[PDB]
RNA sequence: CGAUGUCGGCUCAUCACAUCCUGGGGCUGAAGUAGGUCCCAAGGGUAUGGCUGUUCGCCAUUUAAAGUGGUACGCGAGCUGGGUUUAGAACGUCGUGAGACAGUUCGGUCCCUAUCUGCCGUGGGCGCUGGAGAACUGAGGGGGGCUGCUCCUAGUACGAGAGGACCGGAGUGGACGCAUCACUGGUGUUCGGGUUGUCAUGCCAAUGGCACUGCCCGGUAGCUAAAUGCGGAAGAGAUAAGUGCUGAAAGCAUCUAAGCACGAAACUUGCCCCGAGAUGAGUUCUCCCUGACCCUUUAAGGGUCCUGAAGGAACGUUGAAGACGACGACGUUGAUAGGCCGGGUGUGUAAGCGCAGCGAUGCGUUGAGCUAACCGGUACUAAUGAACCGUGAGGCUUAACCU
RNA sequence: AAUUCCUUGUCGGGUAAGUUCCGACCUGCACGAAUGGCGUAAUGAUGGCCAGGCUGUCUCCACCCGAGACUCAGUGAAAU
RNA sequence: ACACAGGUGGUCAGGUAGAGAAUACCAAGGCGCUUGAGAGAACUCGGGUGAAGGAACUAGGCAAAAUGGUGCCGUAACUUC
RNA sequence: AGGACCGAACCGACUAAUGUUGAAAAAUUAGCGGAUGACUUGUGGCUGGGGGUGAAAGGCCAAUCAAACCGGGAGAUAGCU
């Protein structure tokens, strides 16, 4: 349950280490954010060769939650640890070249059907 | 909102409600009738009736549990060596209930509680 | 048409072969009969007043011991009434199972709630609860401003406050039917529907299309 | 204690 | 939450008009005593329903 | 009540093995990529099991590569396939959150052998 | 001025239209997309944060949009007290000095048990014209009305390309309201276990008290949201602006003067809830009473004896009803509550005994033992025989009616 | 700047965004040398700001345990 | 002013764990605080726990949560050493 | 050794809550500061009203302090209600 002030890891090679979403996208007083939705983060620590740096502002895709989602059959899938994956702030593409961690099979659509064809596992 | 919910609160904390109940017992099952209020007379069933079921069969543990449940050593001699087998035959409902008047200084429901022998 | 009034048994869940998990509820709808037929004659308009389950003879009065004894019908619990809307009629004593409804594909849900008594503004209207601390003194869930001043100088009519909470009838519309058995006298239906189990469910095909 | 009356 | 102006008698006995207590119906007499008590409670003396079962 | 256990006795399904919480599990699953279908393993602990009749449920715990999952199964459900346990473990409470908590070596715990 | 408590924030708001979005139209220097300007329109909706005591503003980032105003610059017998505006202290400054400053900085008691109106709920009385029990009609009142994205239409009409629709169809989202625990969960001091200290049951073993439930670990039923279902309509009428058809007055022309037809989330219905105290007190069905006297102010009379029917009330066991009254179930031609039994559930292999080990401890008996609010049964206990209220056919006039 | 009006001076750091904080420059309304100037380890229930940890402060409240509130019996006020 | 949760100087001071006259439970010894009974609504007071997020609340982390003992290892700028 | 450190008694009174016709005309509860001293306290003295005392607030001087209380000038005076 990803809400504005959450403190996030990354799970790509993007050059990000640790980041915090600023706000939800989508509909006004909109309160939080489930795995297949797009969220605006700032980047509050980073590796020295990243492609982004400490200090920028783009936008992030969800893939992990603590509080998991809930598939039709009841089941619910509960990581540890929430994760996001930063995208081309325009034109909302990852940045990385590879993706580490599972994700969920509920993400997918085109775009984040190009963020799964990295993925190892689903 | 108590839907479903039973038990009686009695205006008393947890600890104080076991241990008077524990008392109130210890006082039934030796006088064999008493006189008390009559809700404490209600949960007085819920407790004790427990006791008498447990007192059908004389083993070791079960004479254990009755000095865990009443916490004394008359109380288990006079209750499995008379009220076993006194309330052999029968199912259920050993504790009856008369109302008698009220109490009179504060105004309270009172009930004779007794055990059907006597 | 004509609704089916039953008892609200418990909830589960049903399993479809593709994987979806859908939650229904089993009313027990047993088998209704008729007692009286209103029509334009007396009445100006035409309805019928139907009744079901069983009752001691020591537990009915003589009015309706003789009203269900006019027409062949035994004694049933409670008596409901529905409208019988324009190009459908009955023999009075006729009885209905719930192939009508084994007809139908959308259905809707009539049925007296819980009820959570006299309950405060936070449970009942949705308010918001003021601050729990910097200095907040007695006053964490109590509704606050309730007009505005001498202009008004009241407080207007229908006012949002506490009060009573449930215990009031409430209905559920366009629920989905999954399955309507016949030789059990049961009804399913998708999702949650009022009352507490026990409770008398007045059922409906649903009026939104 | 000033914050009623007014000044 | 000072009152405004004192109120009448008459708008005093309106409010207590519904303190009215009502009495028992009548009291139930016993099947071997003769003698009076409530329902469902015991005599002064003990028996109920003809069974002494205080003694 | 009756009824309903009634419905949810013949919506049950039959061969589910018992386990204890604690064993290592080999669960099967079936997923479905649109037209496709397939299926698919899952291998980990069980850490937490609800016993309701129909609405059984039985979590089990997968790191996979980095990262603890902790999935959750209903029993009777026929989206799940086949339960086959890998080996039988040891530990004593009934529920075991604390293998949420801990990691690596004392995540680790014995095998029953009883 | 024998007191109308100030700015700002929180909770709750309600109205106006000079409308921010959604809706309808005119013109456009409107090819399309997107706009500009003006008319109609108040049903619904209307940011989250950083700085500041701030309203305001600037910024960052959303949105369909970040409306303008009234309401004691709404709201302190609802909350706060940061600011201003008490007594302390200080800097700059002015003053010979006490002291002073729409200059600053640090610290600085927010009282009240609601009489009446109002509002939210829930009852007692009588009424409703013999009494009683149900089920409805519906005057009237209230609730709800927000909307994005994607896809089809289609890459079509349009245009040099670049870009790219009106109208209609479909799914999926947000914010909000209602309902319910079947799922995922929270709580679950009434269930089970682990454990430190200490005391007690004579002692070992086994338990219990107390230390915030001693600290923790799980957790049934309930209640509950972050969970799961649902709902905004479609249709219809009379329309606002607008567009019209025919048509004179006024040989022509013209939406209008006579007439006829379209046209908006507004209004009236359609959906939902209350609702015959709707004193205008409604309707339909069923049930229950078919005795005598006296008296005079012969009256819609007062009284006496006999009879008390339908049903209600009282009491008891009580309920996912409930502040209390109320409402619902049941009262032995009886499962209403308690208990018992079978089960379910939760906790995790009880105690005792044996064996191994010097010992803590382990292993077999053992998935044992104990199980709240759960389930299905079971008259074992507690729902007593009666007494209480309510009676005796229900006025007058006119009219039809059947004899 | 406890001093600065204009003023949220301008530049730099910290923040996604900083009228407060820190370092600067002097255009000191109206600093300035015992009505002391500028420093300063330690100390402070002292003032401003920042980060880590921790959380029901909050998003958004939910359940539970006790004490009053409510009903019954006894005594029985006050402001107005 | 009350049979008032306030104030009042000296002497003795036991057991177990403890550094201790703190604390936890006890002995001697003394009390259960001069109104009770039900019910288990809102609301307030005292507390407990909480999914995911962790100062987004706000005047301001106010209040809460958390840290806490003994020994050993190690310990920076700066300094009046 | 220390106007040294942590911390009970003791002395205080920084924060929040409850209190506000209280339990109390200044408290209680949970935290807080000092705790071998410029400390605290028991008993008995002394200083007094334009005076005392003051590590200085115009603070305290018997719940009264920019001039105590009690009696007396006094039935002060009041262009004011
Ligand atoms: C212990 C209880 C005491 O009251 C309080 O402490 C409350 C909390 C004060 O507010 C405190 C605190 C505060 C900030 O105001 C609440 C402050 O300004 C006032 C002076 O004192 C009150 C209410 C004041 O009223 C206010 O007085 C203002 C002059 C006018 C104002 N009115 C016009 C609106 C009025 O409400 C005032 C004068 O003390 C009331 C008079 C009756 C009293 O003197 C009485 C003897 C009180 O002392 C008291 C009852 O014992």
């Amino acid at each position: 349950m990803i809400q504005e002030q959450t403190m996030l890891n990354v799970a790509d090679n993007s050059g990000a280490r640790r980041v915090m979403c600023i706000k939800v996208l989508g509909g006004s007083h909109r309160r939080y954010a489930g795995v297949g939705d797009i969220i605006k983060i700032t980047i509050k620590e980073a590796i020295p060769r990243g492609k982004v740096k400490k200090g920028d502002v783009l936008k992030a895709v969800v893939v992990r939650t603590k509080k998991g989602v809930r598939r039709p059959d009841g089941s619910v899938i509960r990581f540890d640890g929430n994760a996001c994956v930063l995208l081309n702030n325009n034109s909302e593409q990852p940045i990385g070249t590879r993706i580490f961690g599972p994700v969920t099979r509920e993400l997918r659509s085109e775009k984040f059907m190009k963020i799964i064809s990295l993925a190892p596992e689903v | 909102m108590r839907h479903r919910k039973s038990g009686r609160q009695l205006n008393r904390n947890s600890s104080h409600r076991q241990a008077m109940f524990r008392n109130m017992a210890g006082s039934l099952v030796r006088h064999e009738i008493i006189k008390t209020t009559l809700p404490k007379a209600k949960e007085l069933r819920r407790v004790v009736e427990p006791l008498i079921t447990l007192a059908k069969t004389d083993s070791v543990a079960n004479r254990r549990l009755a000095f865990a449940r009443t916490r004394d050593n008359e109380i288990v001699a006079k209750l499995f060596n008379e009220l076993g087998p006194r309330f052999a035959s029968r199912a259920g409902g050993y504790t009856r209930i008369l109302k008698c008047g009220f109490r009179a200084g504060d105004n309270a429901p009172m009930a004779y509680i007794e055990l059907v022998d006597r | 048409m004509i609704g089916l009034v039953g008892k609200k048994v418990g909830m589960t869940r049903i399993f479809t072969e593709d994987g979806v998990s859908i939650p229904v509820t089993v009313i027990e709808v047993e088998a209704n009969r008729v007692t009286q037929v209103k029509d334009l004659a007396n009445d100006g308009y035409r309805a019928i007043q139907v009744t079901t389950g069983a009752k001691k003879a020591n537990r009915v009065t003589k009015p309706e011991a003789g009203h269900f004894a006019k027409a062949g019908v035994e004694a049933g619990r409670g008596l409901w009434e529905f409208r019988l809307a324009e190009g459908e009629e009955f023999t009075v004593g006729q009885s209905i199972s719930v192939e009508l409804f084994a007809d139908v594909k959308k259905v809707d849900v009539t049925g007296t709630s819980k009820g959570k008594g006299f309950a405060g503004t936070v449970k009942r209207w949705n308010f918001r609860t003021q601050d729990a601390t910097h200095g907040n003194s007695l006053s964490h869930r109590v509704p606050g401003s309730i007009g505005q001043n001498q202009t008004p100088g009241k407080v207007f009519k229908g006012k949002k406050m506490a009060g009573q909470m449930g215990n009031e009838r409430v209905t559920v519309q366009s629920l989905d039917v999954v399955r309507v058995d016949a030789e059990r006298n049961l009804l399913l239906v998708k999702g949650a529907v009022p009352g507490a189990t026990g409770s008398d469910l007045i059922v409906k095909p649903a009026v939104k299309a | 204690m000033t914050h009623s009356m007014r000044l | 939450a000072v009152q405004q102006n004192k109120p009448t008698r008459s708008k005093r006995g309106m409010r207590r008009s519904h303190d009215a207590l009502t009495a028992v119906t009548s009291l139930s007499v016993d099947k071997t005593s003769g003698e009076k008590h409530l329902r469902h409670h015991i005599t002064a003396d003990g028996y109920y329903r003809g069974r002494k079962v205080i003694a | 009540s009756n009824i309903i256990k009634q419905l949810e006795q013949e919506q049950m399904k039959q061969d589910v093995p018992s386990f204890r919480p604690g064993d290592t599990v080999e669960v099967k699953v079936w997923v479905v990529e649109g037209s496709k279908k397939r299926l698919q393993a899952f291998e980990g602990v069980v850490i937490a099991i609800r016993n309701r009749g129909l609405h059984s449920a039985f979590t089990v715990r997968k790191i996979s590569n980095g990262e603890g999952v902790e999935r959750v199964f209903q029993t009777h459900s026929p989206v799940v396939d086949s339960i086959s346990v890998k080996r039988r473990g040891a530990v004593r409470k009934a529920k075991l959150y604390y293998l949420r908590e801990r990691t690596g070596k004392a995540a680790r715990i014995k095998e029953r052998l009883n």
